[PDB]
């Protein structure tokens, strides 16, 4: 999936390589181009929220293993070729899968919609969709995508999608979609039970904000405000729907079957009113890709149907489709069996413990097995995945 | 996002 086997001191190159700057709207930041569409910053997010730019613990933090704070981590190359290494060997694991190969490709495909523009006859990209890519003389390019992969900010593990507003647009509920910024790390993990005497695989970890980034894309993300209060056990809690159709298996139970056809409705109707700007658009703003060409890629993205005089329009099968290979077969719950490996088998359940770990050595953890290595003690009984039968690869935090 | 983060 990754075209090269990058080192986080290869020489840049204003392409793969390069120094950049996010929308905000800082110095620019090494960082590396694993595929069409999507980026790897190993840097700490202090970027996507500059006000975010302390690393240290703030007063009142949480504590392992809810929170983790290092200020630290991620500040020198070594670190930071270790994260490259580490995001790049999990996109192969998640894309030696069928699901996984489904979902990279719905991604790279989700390029966000064209609705910068305030005329309603042109198209224009939304300028928070881009990356600036700095050039030999200085300047800089402005580049299109669709998945950042960055460092955590202060919790290192709080793990999450985040993506830049429009002032009065909902890029991920109205069916645009954004750039959605991944702030993940490969260097640590979750234990679990069934203490935490198990690790969660990383793998399936960023295979679940990848879900999130999947719906963030297609602009069909379910409204936080909608949730479930939950009554599994033990007052208080809440989980969004989104959350629980990102995990899917046996929290779909949680999720109220009248509301998701309110959303089915609502984000159809959405794909129903971009097939119309695409109608209506008579120019086109930039001097890179033609009108006839984005038309071309949005129909690809939202699968419409294309008529003889070049009119489109959204189809009730085809939209069927994709939303349900977007909300019902992309999950949490979906990729575990893929894997082969233990995980929870709800959402919602706690942390017990927190794990360092380098999966990027081969004999630590591969792209097809993980950390259950095949032809070693590792194999079976999900061994490699148990903390204290696999002890050099898990080293728990206080 | 994991539920823990909740926390
Ligand atoms: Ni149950
Ligand atoms: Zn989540």
């Amino acid at each position: 999936f990754v075209n090269k086997q990058f080192n986080y001191k290869d020489p840049v190159n204003g392409v793969d390589i390069a120094y950049i700057k996010i929308p905000n709207a800082m110095q620019p930041v090494k960082a590396f181009k694993i595929h069409n569409k999507i980026w790897v910053i190993p840097e700490r997010d202090t970027f996507t929220n500059p006000e975010e730019g302390d690393l240290n613990p703030p007063p009142e933090a949480k504590q392992v293993p809810v929170s983790y704070y290092d200020s630290t981590y991620l500040s020198t190359d070594n670190e930071k070729d270790n994260y490259l290494k580490g995001v790049t060997k999990l996109f192969e694991r998640i894309y030696s899968t069928d699901l996984g190969r489904m979902l990279l490709t719905s991604i790279v495909r989700g390029i966000p919609f064209w609705g910068g523009s305030t005329i309603d006859t042109e198209l224009k990209v939304i300028d928070t969709n881009c990356i600036n890519v700095i050039q030999p003389d200085g300047s800089y390019r402005s580049e299109e995508l669709n998945l950042v992969i960055i460092g955590p900010s202060a919790d290192i593990i709080q793990f999450e999608c985040k993506s830049f507003g429009h002032e009065v647009l909902n890029l991920t509920r109205n069916g645009y979609g954004s750039t959605q910024y991944i702030r993940f790390s490969p260097d640590f993990t979750f234990g679990f039970e069934e203490a935490g005497k198990f690790a969660t695989d990383p793998a399936v970890t960023l295979a679940h904000e990848l879900i999130h980034a999947g719906h963030r894309l297609y602009g069909i993300a379910i409204n936080p405000n909608r949730v479930f209060k939950v009554n599994t056990n033990a007052s208080g809690l809440e989980v969004s729907f989104e959350e629980l159709r990102t995990f899917g298996g046996h929290d779909a139970k949680f999720i109220d079957s009248l509301q998701e056809n309110e959303f089915r409705l609502y984000y159809y109707n959405k794909f129903k009113d971009i097939a119309s700007t695409l109608n209506k658009a008579k120019s086109i703003v930039g001097t890179t890709a033609s009108l006839q060409y984005m038309k071309n890629v949005f129909k690809e993205k939202y699968l419409l149907s294309e008529d003889t005089s070049g009119k489109f329009s959204v189809d009730k099968l085809k939209f069927d489709k994709l939303y349900k290979m977007l909300t019902e077969i992309y999950t949490e719950d979906n990729f575990v069996k893929f894997f082969k490996v233990l995980n929870r088998k709800t959402y919602l359940n706690f942390d017990k413990a927190v794990f360092k770990i380098n999966i990027v050595p081969k004999v630590n953890y591969t792209i097809y097995d993980g950390f259950n290595l095949r032809n070693t003690n590792l194999a079976a009984n999900f061994n490699g995945q148990n903390t204290e039968i696999n002890n050099m690869n898990f080293t728990k935090l206080k | 996002x994991r539920w823990t983060a909740m926390l």
